[PDB]
């Protein structure tokens, strides 16, 4: 499957999470920034490499990377 | 507050006034800093007094000419001329060894009068306001009258000629006459030898 | 015999001139440069058992230290000094 | 202060110093110290071969091209021996074997000779090789306002 | 209070930066020991269309 | 003007091939012409052409035109006396006012950076102060000088954004 980091850039904005398709990412405490919350990327096997969440993430640069690795049936979206 | 090219409006603030020709003319605002504008003010002064002898120096042999008394050539074919003491190109080399010394030390004096004789030791140059050395340049020397007036007039007399200047090298490029056979044409038909005439014969 | 003559004294006088004048220079050289090094190490010294350096290039009684290789380089550069100037000379003889 | 025009890394110990560093070549001190001994030797050979030029020029007539034509090897041998052991010396002290002014006007000749040998090499050039360098400047003697440079049309265009 | 004050325009140190080694103003720094506290607002958007984002103290210049 | 022959190009005045070609053309024009009669207007239209062509070909007759064998006019660009007019005095032509066009635009994008919304001035020109800067424009090579002497013309390298390579 492809692999899916999230980097302390990330203010929390849940942006990521909402704009994939797949389920992949989620937000979890994190003390780091303001908003209290962190992404992260729990179940990766699932994610396609759409790469939604790096187009609604508005840090600068990305805290949310997608870097295509091995395709799988679920990373290719195949229906057969 | 001093006499201003166009009456109605103001000066540009640039402009302070005290400088020998200063009317507030500067509509494309080339002035800006005072650096600058003291190399302008050299460039003008050099200008006007190398076009007041240049025009001077393009009418005399018309003037002499066209009176009868020396048959000497048009300063336009005048580098063509021939019978000059060498080659236009041999005494061109001389000029200009003769001239790289005499504006390196004014470049210097522009860059610091203080800065800037040698062939005679006891020779110096009193000191004077940029451009204007006076001294062994002046070998009249009277300038225990009015001096503000007397640069004034050289400016604006220099202004004139160089406006003169560029007007009869567009004359000669556009007729191919002398500047003042040029003149004397204008006067004998005012309202049938004037620029409408004027076909550009040759560069 | 005139290629004989000017051959071998030009070789030989390659020769002296490597053990007497250039021979402080090039020593000096070989001291500032160091031997050629991989990744920081010597190419035996990083593996290369096939770059171990030879054992005949430091036996010598000479009291410059005018090894083997110092004897060939120099007999080599003799050698080409000497045919140049036999070839040049032909040229400007016959041609 | 002498200076190469009045009102202008360099210092007042090198000899002959006229403040002339527009390219400021001499501005590192490493590079000075090499520039400094370059120059010397230059301006050596550049006395000894314009000597030798209006020697070899005037002799028999001719040029300095004229009398130049295994024959390397005396000259190389000796010339190798000779600046192998200038070099191997130490800085400041590997040019005299074995006074200040006398250095001064020393190396100021040598920049005279310098630009001369130069002139030699550039006239030579532009010339078709016929009269030397003593002989062109017969001519400029001769008539001056009408065989100058100007009048060659190899060193200018438009002849 | 750490860092730059509100209002003053900082030169940005940050490499990846859209508005590297460029100058935006700060709006406000977060004293609750963020990892970046620092927000800075930018005229010229970048390929996003954001013009803000957050900052360390040391990717900051003034 | 007689101009010499250079890189083997004879003058196009004195050219054979460029009587030839002019000569070709006015007979091409001569034919167009035999059709219409002489009092309609196409014949008129054709004379024209003619006296056209003949004073183009005569103009770059006396223009000093070196032709080659194909018989077409050839230009010398390494910077040639007698060949000047063919690139140098129109390239500082073209340079002058490629470099005035250049100019205003710097001049005019410098003074709506000023702006409150530089933007909206990008795409709505403010006309009177786009013209006032386009004719102090006239100076360019000047104040193209000065901001060299001064520095202005270049921004430092810090303030430009870079790559982080
Ligand atoms: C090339 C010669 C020359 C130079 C260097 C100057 C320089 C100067 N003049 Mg002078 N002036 C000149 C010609 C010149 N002028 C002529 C011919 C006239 C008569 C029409 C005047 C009439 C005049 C007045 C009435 C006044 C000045 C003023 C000034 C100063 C203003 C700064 C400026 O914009 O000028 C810098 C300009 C240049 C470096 C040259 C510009 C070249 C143009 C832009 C290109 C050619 C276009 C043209 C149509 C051909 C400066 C010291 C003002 C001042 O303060 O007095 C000292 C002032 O009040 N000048
Ligand atoms: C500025 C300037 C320049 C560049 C020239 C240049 C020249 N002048 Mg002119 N001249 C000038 C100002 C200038 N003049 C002034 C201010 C006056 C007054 C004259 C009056 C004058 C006369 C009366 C004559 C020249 C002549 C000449 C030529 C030869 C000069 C020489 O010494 O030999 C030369 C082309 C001579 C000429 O025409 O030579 C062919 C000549 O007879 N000039
Ligand atoms: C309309 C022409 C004109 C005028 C009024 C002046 C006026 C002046 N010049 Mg200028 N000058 C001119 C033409 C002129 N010059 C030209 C063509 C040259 C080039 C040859 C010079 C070169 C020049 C230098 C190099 C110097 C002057 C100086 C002076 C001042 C004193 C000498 C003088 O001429 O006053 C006498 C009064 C007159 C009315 C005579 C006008 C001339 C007539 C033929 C005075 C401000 C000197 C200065 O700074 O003085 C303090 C100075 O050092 N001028
Ligand atoms: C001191 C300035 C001055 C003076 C007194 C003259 C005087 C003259 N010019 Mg020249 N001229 C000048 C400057 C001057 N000109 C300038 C700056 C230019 C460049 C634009 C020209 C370009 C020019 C051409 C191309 C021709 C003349 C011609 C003439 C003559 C006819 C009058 C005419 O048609 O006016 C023309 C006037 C102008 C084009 C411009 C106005 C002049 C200034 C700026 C205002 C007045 C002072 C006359 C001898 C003609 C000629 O040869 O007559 C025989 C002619 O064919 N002039
Ligand atoms: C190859 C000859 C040569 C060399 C090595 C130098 C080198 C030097 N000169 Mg000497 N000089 C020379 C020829 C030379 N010059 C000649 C012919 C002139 C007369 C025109 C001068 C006139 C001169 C003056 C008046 C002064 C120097 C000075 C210097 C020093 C500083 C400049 C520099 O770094 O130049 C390095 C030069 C080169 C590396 C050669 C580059 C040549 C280019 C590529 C082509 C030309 C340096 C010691 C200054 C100094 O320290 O005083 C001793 C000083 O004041 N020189
Ligand atoms: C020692 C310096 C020196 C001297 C005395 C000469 C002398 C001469 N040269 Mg040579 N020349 C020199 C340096 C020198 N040159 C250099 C450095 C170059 C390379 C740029 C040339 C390139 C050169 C060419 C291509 C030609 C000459 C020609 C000539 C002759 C006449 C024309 C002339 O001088 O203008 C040329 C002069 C220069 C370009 C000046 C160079 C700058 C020098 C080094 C400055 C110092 C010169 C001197 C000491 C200053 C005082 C002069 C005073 C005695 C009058 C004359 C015999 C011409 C000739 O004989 O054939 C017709 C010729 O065609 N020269
Ligand atoms: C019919 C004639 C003709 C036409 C239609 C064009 C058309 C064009 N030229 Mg060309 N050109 C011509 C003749 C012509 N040229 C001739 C005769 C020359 C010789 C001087 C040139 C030399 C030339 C250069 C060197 C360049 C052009 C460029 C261009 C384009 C933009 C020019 C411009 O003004 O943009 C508006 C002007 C600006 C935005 C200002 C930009 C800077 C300008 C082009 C030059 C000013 C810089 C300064 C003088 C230093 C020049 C350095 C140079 C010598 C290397 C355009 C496609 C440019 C291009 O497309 O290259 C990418 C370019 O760089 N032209
Ligand atoms: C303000 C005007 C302006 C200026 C001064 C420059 C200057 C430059 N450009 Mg840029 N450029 C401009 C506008 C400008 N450009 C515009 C409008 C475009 C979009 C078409 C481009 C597209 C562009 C590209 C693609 C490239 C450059 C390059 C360059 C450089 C090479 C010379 C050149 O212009 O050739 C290029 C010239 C052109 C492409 C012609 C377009 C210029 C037009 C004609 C100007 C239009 C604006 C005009 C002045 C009106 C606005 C002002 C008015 C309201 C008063 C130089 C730094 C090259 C570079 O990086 O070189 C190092 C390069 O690769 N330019
Ligand atoms: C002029 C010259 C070098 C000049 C260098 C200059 C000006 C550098 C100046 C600068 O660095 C400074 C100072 C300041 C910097 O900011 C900028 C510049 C401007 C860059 C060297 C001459 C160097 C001249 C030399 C070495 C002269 C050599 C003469 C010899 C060998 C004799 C040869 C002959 O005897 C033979 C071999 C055979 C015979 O047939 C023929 C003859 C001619 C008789
Ligand atoms: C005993 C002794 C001695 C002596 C010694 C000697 C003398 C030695 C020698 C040695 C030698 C004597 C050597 C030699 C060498 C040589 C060589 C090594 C060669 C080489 C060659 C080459 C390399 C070639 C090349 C070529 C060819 C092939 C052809 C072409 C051309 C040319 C030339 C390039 C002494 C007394 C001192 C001391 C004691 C001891
Ligand atoms: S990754 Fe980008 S979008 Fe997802 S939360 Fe962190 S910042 Fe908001
Ligand atoms: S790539 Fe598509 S699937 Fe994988 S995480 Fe980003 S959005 Fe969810």
């Amino acid at each position: 499957s492809h692999a899916v980091k999230i980097y302390d850039t990330c203010i929390g904005c849940t942006q990521c999470v909402r704009a994939c398709p797949t389920d992949v990412l989620e937000m979890v405490p994190w003390d780091g920034c303001k908003a209290g919350q962190i992404a992260s990327a729990p179940r990766t096997e699932d994610c396609v490499g759409c790469k939604r969440c790096e187009a609604a993430c508005p840090t600068d640069f990305l805290s949310v990377r997608v870097y295509l690795g091995s395709e799988t049936t679920r990373s290719m979206g195949l229906a057969y | 507050t001093q006499p201003m090219w166009f009456p109605g409006m103001d000066a540009p603030q640039h402009l302070k006034g005290e400088l020998p020709g200063d009317y507030g003319f500067d509509p494309l605002n080339l002035g800006k800093e005072p650096k600058d504008l003291e190399w302008y003010v050299q460039a003008e002064l050099q200008h006007g007094r190398w076009a007041m002898l240049g025009v001077a120096g393009a009418a005399a042999p018309e003037i002499l000419t066209k009176m009868g008394i020396s048959d000497l050539p048009n300063w336009h074919d005048a580098p063509n001329y021939q019978g000059y003491f060498t080659d236009a190109t041999t005494l061109f080399w001389v000029q200009m060894l003769m001239m790289n010394w005499a504006e390196v030390r004014r470049w210097q004096d522009m860059r610091k009068p203080g800065s800037v004789d040698p062939a005679f030791s006891g020779n110096k140059l009193p000191s004077g306001i940029v451009g204007y050395p006076g001294g062994i340049f002046d070998p009249l020397g009277y300038a225990k009258g009015d001096l503000n007036k007397l640069k004034a007039k050289e400016i604006a007399n220099g202004r004139l000629a160089m406006v003169a200047f560029a007007g009869i090298m567009v004359q000669y490029d556009h007729t191919g006459v002398g500047p003042v056979a040029n003149l004397v044409a204008h006067m004998s038909d005012p309202a049938h030898n004037n620029v409408f005439q004027a076909k550009f014969i040759g560069f | 015999d005139d290629v004989n003559v000017v051959m071998s004294a030009s070789n030989a006088l390659a020769l002296y001139l490597g053990r007497f004048v250039f021979l402080p220079y090039q020593r000096a050289q070989v001291e500032r440069v160091g031997m050629p090094t991989q990744n920081g190490q010597t190419h035996f010294a990083a593996g290369d058992t096939r770059a171990e350096e030879a054992s005949f290039i430091t036996s010598t009684n000479d009291p410059a230290g005018f090894n083997l290789v110092d004897v060939f380089a120099w007999g080599s550069i003799g050698h080409a000094i000497g045919f140049l100037a036999l070839a040049s000379q032909s040229a400007q003889q016959m041609l | 202060r002498p200076m190469w025009f009045p009102g202008a890394h360099l210092r007042g110990d090198l000899p002959c110093d006229y403040g002339f560093d527009p390219l400021n070549l001499g501005e590192k001190p490493d590079n000075l110290a090499r520039y400094r001994e370059a120059e010397l030797m230059h301006a050596r050979w550049a006395m000894m071969g314009v000597a030798g030029a209006v020697g070899v020029e005037i002799a028999g007539q001719g040029d300095w091209a004229s009398a130049q034509p295994a024959v390397i090897g005396v000259n190389g041998v000796l010339v190798a021996f000779a600046e192998s052991q200038r070099q191997a010396a130490t800085g400041e002290a590997r040019l005299y074997p074995g006074f200040e002014t006398l250095k001064r006007k020393e190396l100021a000749n040598g920049r005279v000779a310098m630009m001369a040998f130069f002139g030699i090499m550039a006239q030579h050039q532009a010339d078709p090789s016929g009269p030397g360098p003593v002989k062109q400047l017969a001519n400029h003697l001769a008539d001056p306002w009408h065989v100058n440079v100007c009048t060659n049309p190899s060193a200018i265009p438009w002849l | 209070q750490v860092g730059p004050p509100r209002g003053t325009m900082v030169k940005i140190l940050r490499p990846e930066s859209y508005w590297f080694n460029d100058y935006g103003k700060v709006i406000s720094v977060d004293q609750t020991g963020v990892r970046y506290p620092v927000v800075v607002r930018f005229e010229k958007v970048n390929y996003a269309g954001v013009s803000t984002n957050n900052y360390a103290l040391d990717e900051v210049e003034y | 003007r007689d101009v010499q022959p250079y890189a083997g190009l004879t003058p196009c005045k004195t050219s054979k091939a460029f009587a030839k070609r002019e000569k070709t053309e006015l007979k091409a024009l001569e034919k167009r012409l035999k059709k219409y009669d002489p009092e309609s207007a196409p014949a008129l239209a054709l004379q024209a052409t003619m006296e056209k062509t003949k004073t183009r070909f005569a103009n770059y007759g006396e223009s000093g035109l070196l032709c080659g064998k194909d018989g077409l006019p050839h230009l010398i660009v390494d910077g040639n006396l007698e060949h000047l007019g063919e690139f140098a005095i129109p390239g500082l032509g073209f340079l002058y006012v490629a470099g005035w066009i250049g100019y205003a635009g710097r001049s005019y994008i410098q003074e709506n950076k000023t702006a409150s919304k530089p933007t909206e001035g990008e795409i709505i020109i403010d006309v009177p102060k786009a013209l006032g800067l386009m004719f102090q424009a006239g100076a360019w090579p000047l104040l193209a000088g000065l901001e060299l002497k001064n520095g202005t013309l270049t921004a430092p390298e810090s303030e430009i954004t870079v790559s982080p390579r």
